[PDB]
């Protein structure tokens, strides 16, 4: 059985474990990200398991620098393992160089990470995708995606988990490149209402955060006020 | 024999009774499965490197889309197979390049920055514990005596110099073509070098190429600094092979 | 001084198709005799021989380790070693001691096991070695025998005449030093003899 | 062919599940906790009459006020036993008092899931241990007796037996306790079990007693002693 | 099943089956319930005892003054997390000179189960915790897995039968935010007592409860000392 | 962490599979010759040169290992690349203590016993090769060879790879004591036109010599001058 | 380093390498000690004779010590192996003690050595049961048993091996009082409880004694045949 | 990765060590080798399997490796296991000479050896050497000596014994014409020739297919000598006119 070891190539040259690990992102449900003129916006579908979680609980996006979000699907603890990864590869490079790390070279070292698990017998491959975000005056908005087999790039728009492909056909409406952050949050909310399958599992929470010219850079969670009014923008825009 | 396996000699890197290593022969089977072909062609004066760039998303930043990496100032790659895997293997030249440097104070020459990373490649067809990267690197340089050079080496530990050279889905298909070119030109090299990449890419793909579908990448005698063509520049060439 | 501790002298001497290697035969402790039969040259080989001054117990330990060293390189190698290899040997051995060397300089004297052309070397404590074509010395009264080989020792002689020789220039020069003598051993190397004899010694 | 970390689908660890299955091959022993101390006893089980009876050790002292009873594999029980007494010898060292039986247990059990194969050092455990203890002893808490067993799970026990017929010899036990019952009725009931659930015919050389009370330290019963108990049985 | 023995092998659902049977651990120990108020933080747990003549085994333990925790799973493995959690909590007062926050402790926690997750011939944690605290933030009930896994909670119960106490508990949480002390573990007592056979009642000898919030200490009540909340489930 | 149980055991019939496996390997590598001639040594290969395209210069299986001592295979390239590399750190391990170039038997009992280590030690499996090793000390010229058990033996005239046995029945019927190197250069390229299949160019051979001057490859020009004549 | 679990339980609570130990134990040579009032004893099997063997170089009695001997049944090299580590342990009680071990010391420090590679990663048990006999400082003889196991017990007489079952039999019957009142009819008990197994009586019994302080003495062919004779005429009467 | 582990240190249902008893076939098919102790030397007599026309015949011998001063080692199996156990045996005689000033005495030698086979069949998950030792020697203790290991890391003492192919033949042979204290090592040799004789049935006994070398004691000096093929030769011719008097 060839399908039991990263470190095992199937006879048509596939890893089956990093397809296996694949699978769990693609079983989870649905975040995505927007890069638009002036920064990046995060949503995430939640999916409310039990009435007895906190509102807030489970969060799927994380603060990996000051100027740095995460949004992640898959099996949330070994996201929350990368984050910690993603947090210490940026706070080494503030100490070694002197400066905020570059988005890109923060994918490009975590996916290495990511990457070296999809080698060998001794361990298994991360069951996660995750996008960063940033934006700065100099670098613009940037927005990356790592899959569990290390491979890393830069997006407009993008989706990982169950409604990936469903997210990104309403994506591609979007002129993106033409838009501002406080209107991106609104189409954010509206696609994760779209993909929601509000027959088969029943009630979510709207997860959001940006990074923009209007948090001057620094990664945060949109404020509770303004995802209320993009919920009942998306609520309404359903019909 | 012929095909013969006992025990574990098609999960891990041990020999099968014909002496063969069929994790290794699956490795290569991998550098297909991400689709795409690449082609190098040296001449006197020049190397080059051209490959596909397939960005079937209109959401991918496509300027992070490529398979084109500087490995020194001076020396050129361009990677086929496995993403990940590539990436590794890129960061591995550098490191190797850079440590070379720091050692000996003069620039790794670009066949033995191929020979390290194919001996390195070695170990993994030997030790069980971890499998063959499935990916394949050609590189690209100038040498102060030999002038242009390109080099190639595989999840076999294999590695060569070439006249010219191809990788990916289309490799034998590649290989044919400019074996053919070779033959018919006096003192068995090439001179239009860019124009025989492009071409020998287009017909094995059957494409008629766009701007935006390829990537280019060079070193010359006169500039030997490893430079990346922008589309504009792509298409002049493009747009020059027309018109004949 | 350390190397003073225990005293002792070594020297060798070229001749025509001929070695010889002697030695003061004293152990002490600073003033105290305590033998005067205590051996510092060893032989490495039928016609190949290392003796060692400076501390005893180094002198000792030298002789050991470059022994089992020597042992298994003729068990492996086809041959008998030849005297400049056991030469880099030695070096090699001592070298590895650099930050906290064995507090012995030998000297070696031989015949190369299929020429027989003479061979003579010494080293200091850390293994920089030095051939000669004529004499080396080493020990607490060098200058002493520095000052008798200089003026004594002559190309191209024969066994009995380096025999006279050597054994003039170790005799005279360590009765100027306090902490070498209580005897003296000379052995020639030839082609198809070793000559081992005590001299008629100051024994104060 | 897995690992000896690995679930079962029922959540448990197959080779701690295996090794509560040795104890299941080990001699009765028995455990009694009264207000006036606790004793032990425990069936030797003589397997030729050229065995020296007194070579068979099967009830320990760990401190003055601590015994240790042991069914299963008991090559096993060395190294639990010497912690044990290392753990209460540090104990008096560091803190000048006598470590309680909870707390010694505890030390001890705490070892129990330490064994592993590729986490660990040079030298650990490659399997669970085979064996159960009671710890029987007196405190600043009074007489206690506590069980353990290969999952590293202990608890407080009024009274407990443990080996081959230990079903049997627990409701033989939820038969005669009671809280206000003495020391002298708690060893005579556990004579009478051992009798009962014995292969061989008791005697003075095929068990051991032990005791520890308020007033005085562990005490391994004579055979003179033991004799005296066994003639009302 | 060649996908379920080890940890490290992926199934071709994208599930790891050593977690889930790791998680069985959890499912079959004894109940337990967490819920908090605006002030309290509580926890309440079912013991089983062997026999009639065992003691019932402890499920409630001190972590720091202002955290203690309930076990459900492989004993063994509840100390062996219960000690770091002591030596996190030590570390943060010994470097700092305040308490560590309740979510901060937990983080660590969700860190440390997932790295034998990932690893050949290493096992997850089987236990899972319910972690009672009170800090700057207030009082926080957290619940923890053998998948490395968390959750905040306004109440929640894990273990055997736990399904029962979970519906109670959803059926009046709306109510815990501004309940007083008595109130709160009257509710965590109702639930747990939902937990069991028609037959079988909540005792003294059966019944451990844990109280930290505002004005308390983390403070574990056993036998007679919980005699006082059994009285008035009236 | 490594896997540190043997990959190579016995079977039942005593036999090591996985070092008879690296045989098969090494008798479907490229032909190699080895000729002792009274007063030097050849060894001589087939370069595998599939398209026109490759550059025949770029790389080498003929190589030097000291200024006196050479080596060719035949089997798996890489692993030769390997023993080059550790035989070149052995010889200068060997110069460093005794000031003396390596005689070649000791360089070759070197590289027999890391031959050795990998039929045995953990994790690892054997060379896929056989060296042939040339060389000269002591006024005399050596050939040995090493197989993937870390065996090695002395020849005077001897094959390996494809069409080994018929190679070895050739120069039985060819060599003798007597022997120059003029002559023995002229019947490796014999042995190996007697297996080849394409035409021999001075770019699809590769030749190197040892004698009292030390041991080089022949340069394409020189291969060539013998060709001549074949 | 090999970090391999080789012990492991089995359904039902087996370890069944030190079940496989104790099948190499059964096929060893059979062994037999006694002990005596003011004497200790130990005999063992042929085992196959062969006249070109040196006899001396493949004995099975061994000295651990002054006063402790030992005799195996089972694998020679695993043996050789215990047998070294139990007489560098002797002389490291001596140094941190000044008195010799006592016989039971190194009993339970072999035991203990077998109880380990039972538990521990990349190691088979020891494929050897071993029988020690001695005299502590105070005069009292002693004779204990091992198993691969760790598990240990004193004996009055016993035999390991081959064939263990019937001369433990044997022993069972025939070890009393008058059996073992003075020193020949001890070292008789052992002869006759061989000769029942022993396939060419006798010949290729290796025997050997210890008398209180006297330290180790093993029995030359002669002084064997002697003994053989004086018990062969009496079983006939 | 337990999945790939042969698993070469482990007992097999009947207490047994199947990759020992599998090296032990590899040594049965290895080329015979025999030892005979006499009362003024010890003899090695080994079958060579290096024969092909075209060797180059460099060492002095294939199959017999000098140790130290005193003694001598022949070998059966796997050649390069051998040339690891030789090269280790020669360290350990000169550790014991370093410590000691004295050689090592025979059986100790044979001894620290067969504790390192040992070791490699109860920890380490690594396939035993594949190798059978003969080992001639002299020491102030028990003068002249032959002994005997195998893969296990046992070993014995012999006055004459075989290794290698059709062993238990040989042995036969031995047993039936070895004198117990009146052997020379004249009549040794004889006897040595005799067996070889017998065992390479694959097919007519030569000089250049068989190895002989001898250890005796000359003016307290250990001499260890391999006979050239001058004198294997005129030993064959005079065991080969002896048959011709076999009858009458
Ligand atoms: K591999
Ligand atoms: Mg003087
Ligand atoms: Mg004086």
């Amino acid at each position: 059985g060839y399908d039991l070891s990263a470190s095992t190539f199937s006879p048509d040259g596939r890893v089956f474990q990093v397809e296996y690990a694949m699978k769990a992102v693609e079983n989870s449900s649905t975040a995505i990200g927007i890069r638009c003129k002036d920064g990046v916006v995060f949503g995430v579908e939640k999916l409310v398991l039990s009435k007895l979680y906190e509102e807030g609980s489970n969060k799927r996006l994380f603060n990996v620098d000051r100027h740095v979000g995460m949004a992640v699907a898959g099996l949330l603890a070994d996201a929350r393992s990368l984050a910690d990864i993603a947090r210490e590869e940026a706070s080494n490079f503030r100490s070694n160089f002197g400066y905020n790390i570059p988005l890109k070279h923060l994918a490009d070292r975590v996916a290495m990470y990511v990457h070296a698990y999809t080698l060998y017998s001794a361990v298994r491959p991360f069951g996660c995708s995750f996008m960063l975000g940033s934006y700065s005056v100099n670098d613009g908005a940037q927005l990356y995606m790592i899959d569990p087999s290390g491979v890393s790039y830069g997006y407009w728009g993008c989706a990982i988990g169950k409604a990936r492909q469903a997210a990104k056909t309403e994506i591609e409406k979007l002129q993106m490149k033409e838009m501002t952050c406080r209107d991106i949050v609104k189409e954010v909310a509206k696609i994760i209402y779209i993909v929601h399958d509000e027959v088969k599992d029943k009630a979510f929470e709207l997860e959001l955060s940006w990074v923009g010219e209007l948090t001057n850079g620094r990664h945060e969670i949109v404020p509770k006020d303004i995802r209320e009014e993009a919920e009942k923008y998306a609520k309404e825009s359903l019909k | 024999s012929r095909g013969s396996s006992a025990g574990f000699d098609r999960h891990i890197t041990i020999f099968s009774p014909e002496g063969r290593l069929y994790q290794v022969e699956y490795a290569f089977k991998a550098i297909n499965q991400g689709g795409l072909t690449s082609v190098a062609v040296r001449g006197k004066d020049c190397a080059v490197i051209v490959t596909q760039k397939k960005v079937p998303d209109k959401l991918l930043d496509s300027s992070t889309v490529t398979h084109l990496f500087k490995i020194t100032e001076n020396i050129g790659c361009v990677m086929t197979g496995m993403t990940a895997d590539s990436r590794s293997q890129v960061q591995r030249a550098r490191y190797e390049a850079a440590n070379w440097k720091y050692k000996y104070g003069y620039e790794i020459p670009v066949d033995m920055l191929c020979k390290r990373i194919a001996d390195i490649s070695q170990v993994y067809t030997q030790n069980a514990e971890m499998r063959p990267l499935g990916c394949c690197m050609i590189l690209i340089g100038i040498d102060e005596e030999q002038g242009p050079q390109v080099y190639k080496c595989d999840p076999a530990g294999y590695y060569c110099g070439f006249k010219a050279t191809a990788a990916g889905v289309k490799q034998t298909e590649s290989t044919s073509f400019l074996e053919k070119k070779v033959k018919k030109k006096f003192d068995w090299t090439f001179e239009q070098t860019v124009e025989t990449a492009i071409t020998c890419l287009s017909t094995v793909l059957s494409i008629d190429f766009k701007p935006s579908e390829i990537e280019v990448g060079v070193v010359t005698v006169e500039n030997p600094k490893f430079r990346i063509l922008t589309e504009a520049e792509i298409d002049a060439h493009l747009v020059a092979l027309a018109e004949r | 001084s350390i190397m003073s501790y225990n005293g002792g002298a070594v020297m060798a001497m070229k001749g025509k198709n001929c070695v010889a290697i002697a030695a003061d035969r004293r152990f002490g402790i600073q003033a105290q005799m305590v033998t005067t039969d205590f051996q510092k040259i060893f032989p490495m080989g039928d016609r190949l021989y290392i003796g060692l001054a400076g501390l005893a117990t180094d002198v000792q330990t030298v002789a050991q380790r470059l022994k089992f060293r020597l042992n298994l390189y003729e068990l492996k190698e086809g041959r008998q070693i030849k005297p400049y290899t056991l030469m880099s040997m030695v070096a090699n051995l001592l070298y590895e001691k650099r930050f906290g060397p064995y507090y012995t300089e030998p000297v070696i004297a031989g015949l190369d096991p299929k020429t027989f052309k003479p061979f003579i070397c010494s080293l200091d404590l850390i293994g920089c070695p030095m051939v000669t074509d004529d004499f080396v010395v080493s020990g607490t009264c060098a200058e002493q025998m520095y000052g008798m080989c200089e003026s004594l020792w002559e190309p191209n002689m024969d066994p009995d005449h380096l025999f006279e020789t050597i054994s003039q220039a170790m005799l005279n020069a360590v009765d100027r030093d306090a902490v070498s003598g209580m005897g003296v051993i000379v052995h020639i190397i030839e082609k198809d003899k070793i000559t081992t004899r005590t001299l008629k010694a100051r024994m104060d | 062919d897995r690992g000896v970390n690995t679930f079962s689908p029922e959540g448990r660890l197959f080779q701690v599940e295996y090794a509560i299955e040795a104890i299941k091959l080990g001699s009765t022993a028995i455990g009694i906790q009264t207000s006036e101390g606790v004793c032990l006893a425990v069936e030797k089980r003589i397997t030729s009459p050229l065995m020296e009876p007194s070579s068979i050790e099967k009830i320990v002292e760990i401190d003055a006020h601590i015994g240790c009873a042991m069914s299963g594999l008991i090559a096993d029980a060395k190294t639990l036993i010497d912690k044990a007494r290392v753990e209460t010898q540090n104990h008096w060292f560091t803190y000048n008092e006598t470590m309680t039986v909870e707390s010694v247990t505890q030390a001890v059990s705490n070892l129990a899931l330490q064994f592993g194969e590729e986490d660990a050092d040079p030298g650990a455990m490659s399997r669970p241990f085979g064996v159960a203890l009671l710890f029987g002893g007196v405190d600043e808490k009074g007489p206690q007796l506590f069980h353990m067993d290969p999952s590293g799970t202990f608890v407080q026990c009024d009274a407990r037996a443990i080996g081959s017929a230990s079903e049997g010899a627990q409701s033989s036990l939820q038969e005669v306790y009671h809280k206000s019952m003495t020391l002298k009725e708690a060893i005579k009931s556990s004579l009478i079990i051992l009798k009962q659930v014995m292969e061989e015919k008791l005697n003075a050389t095929n068990i051991e007693l032990a005791t520890v009370q308020p007033g005085q330290n562990f005490h391994m019963f004579t055979k003179e002693e033991l004799e005296e108990v066994i003639k009302d049985i | 099943n060649q996908y379920d023995n080890d940890v490290t092998v992926w199934s071709p659902q994208g599930r790891i089956h050593q977690i889930e049977y790791a998680m069985e651990a959890v499912k079959q120990g004894s109940a337990t319930v967490g819920l908090k108020s605006k002030t309290h933080a509580v926890l309440v747990a079912l013991k089983r005892a062997q026999s009639e003549l065992a003691a019932h085994q402890k499920k409630i333990l001190h972590v720091d003054n202002h955290i203690g925790i309930s076990i459900a799973g492989l004993t063994a493995d509840a100390r062996l997390l219960c000690n770091f959690m002591r030596q996190e909590c030590l570390d943060s007062r010994f470097v700092f000179d305040r308490p560590l926050p309740v979510s901060r402790l937990v983080s660590l926690i969700g860190s440390k189960t997932q790295i034998p997750t990932q690893r050949y011939g290493r096992r997850p944690y089987g236990v899972g915790l319910l972690i009672a605290g009170y800090d700057d933030m207030g009082p926080h009930i957290f619940q923890t897995c053998p998948s490395a896994n968390y959750f905040d909670c306004r109440a929640m119960s894990i273990g055997a039968r736990s399904q029962s106490a979970r519906t109670y508990l959803e059926r009046h949480m709306s109510e815990f935010m501004e309940c007083n002390l008595n109130e709160l573990v009257k509710h965590g007592l109702r639930a747990l007592r939902e937990t069991l056979p028609a037959e079988q009642d909540l005792t003294t000898k059966n019944v451990s409860i844990g109280i930290v919030g505002k004005d308390l200490e983390f403070t574990i009540y056993d036998d007679d000392d919980v005699s006082p909340f059994l009285e008035g489930l009236e | 962490r490594g896997y540190s149980f043997s990959l190579t055991t016995f079977s039942p019939s005593g036999k090591l599979v996985q070092i008879e496996y690296a045989l098969a390997a090494v008798a479907g590598g490229a032909p190699s010759v080895g000729i002792k001639a009274a007063n030097g040594v050849v060894l001589a290969t087939e370069k595998k040169q599939k398209s026109i395209l490759y550059d025949e210069r770029s790389v080498h299986k003929v190589e030097p290992i000291t200024k006196h001592i050479g080596l060719v295979y035949s089997g798996m390239g890489p692993d030769y690349r390997v023993l080059v590399h550790r035989a070149r750190k052995l010889a200068q391990q060997y110069y460093l203590v005794y000031q003396e170039p390596i005689p070649t038997a000791q360089l070759v009992q070197r590289v027999a016993s890391v031959m050795q280590e990998y039929t045995q030690s953990g994790g690892v499996r054997p060379f896929g090769v056989s060296l042939l090793i040339c060389g000269w000390n002591e006024g005399r010229p050596y050939l040995f060879q090493s197989d993937p058990s870390g065996a090695y033996f002395a020849w005077k005239a001897t094959a390996m790879g494809k069409n080994y046995v018929n190679g070895k029945t050739f120069l039985e019927k060819r060599y003798n004591e007597d022997l120059e190197l003029e002559d023995a250069i002229h019947t490796a390229i014999l042995t190996l036109k007697e297996s080849f299949e394409g035409q021999m160019t001075e770019d699809n051979i590769e030749v190197g010599i040892c004698n009292e001057a030390g041991f080089r490859r022949l340069t394409p020009t020189e291969v060539k001058d013998y060709l001549a004549a074949i | 380093s090999y970090d391999r679990a080789i012990t492991v339980f089995s359904p039902d609570g087996h370890l069944f390498q030190v079940e496989y130990a104790q099948e190499a134990v059964k096929k060893g040579s059979t062994a037999v000690g006694v002990r005596g009032r003011d004497i200790v004893v130990l005999g063992v099997e042929k085992k196959s004779v062969a006249k070109l063997q040196d006899e001396r170089t493949v004995r099975k009695i061994c000295a651990l010590d002054d006063n402790v001997c030992m005799a195996f049944a089972g694998l020679t090299a695993d043996a050789r192996i215990v047998i070294n580590r139990a007489r560098v342990e002797c002389q490291s009680h001596r140094l941190t003690v000044e008195d010799p071990v006592t016989v039971e010391y190194i009993t339970r420090y072999i035991a203990s050595l077998k109880q380990r590679y039972t538990q521990s990663n990349g190691r088979r048990p020891f494929g050897i049961s071993a029988l020690i006999v001695g005299f502590d400082f105070d005069g009292t003889p002693r004779l204990y048993q091992t198993d691969p196991s760790g598990t240990y017990h004193a004996w009055k007489a016993n035999a390991i091996g081959r064939g263990a079952k019937s001369v433990r039999e044997f022993l069972e019957k025939n070890y009393t009082d008058e059996a073992i009142e003075t020193d020949d009819l001890t070292i008789k008990l052992v002869i006759k409880a061989l000769l029942e197994v022993v396939q060419s009586g006798g010949k290729n019994i290796e025997l050997a004694v210890m008398r209180r302080d006297q330290s180790l003495k093993i029995l030359n062919p002669e002084e064997i045949e002697k003994y053989v004779a004086e018990i062969e005429k009496e079983k006939e009467e | 990765s337990r999945r790939y582990d042969s698993r070469t240190t482990i007992f097999s249902p009947e207490g047994r060590l199947y990759q020992v008893e599998y090296a032990m076939e590899a040594i049965g098919h290895a080329g015979t080798c025999l030892g005979i102790l006499a009362n003024d030397g010890v003899l090695l007599a080994a079958e060579r399997r290096n024969i092909h026309k075209l060797l180059d015949e460099v060492f002095f011998s294939e199959k017999i490796y000098k140790l130290n001063e005193d003694m001598a080692c022949s070998v059966a199996g796997i050649t390069s296991d051998a040339n690891v156990l030789t090269n280790e045996l020669r360290l350990i005689a000169q550790r014991y000479l370093l410590q000691y000033q004295e050689p090592i005495p025979c059986e100790q030698l044979v001894t620290a050896l067969c504790d390192i086979k040992q070791a490699y069949t109860q920890f380490g998950g690594k396939r035993p050497f594949g190798v059978s030792l003969l080992y001639i020697g002299w020491d102030k203790h028990y003068g002249f000596q032959l002994y005997q290991s195998d893969p296990s890391g046992n070993y014995g003492g012999w006055k004459a014994t075989c290794i290698g192919n059709n062993s238990a033949a040989a042995v036969s042979m031995l047993k039936q014409d070895y004198k117990e204290g009146e052997m020379t090592l004249k009549s040794a040799l004889a006897l040595a020739i005799k067996v070889l004789n017998k065992t390479m049935d694959v097919s007519k006994l030569s000089a250049e297919k068989v190895e002989i070398a001898t250890l005796t004691r000359e003016n307290g000096k250990t001499v260890i000598r391999v006979l050239k093929q001058k004198e294997v030769e005129q030993l064959i011719k005079k065991h080969e006119e002896e048959e011709a008097k076999a009858e009458r």
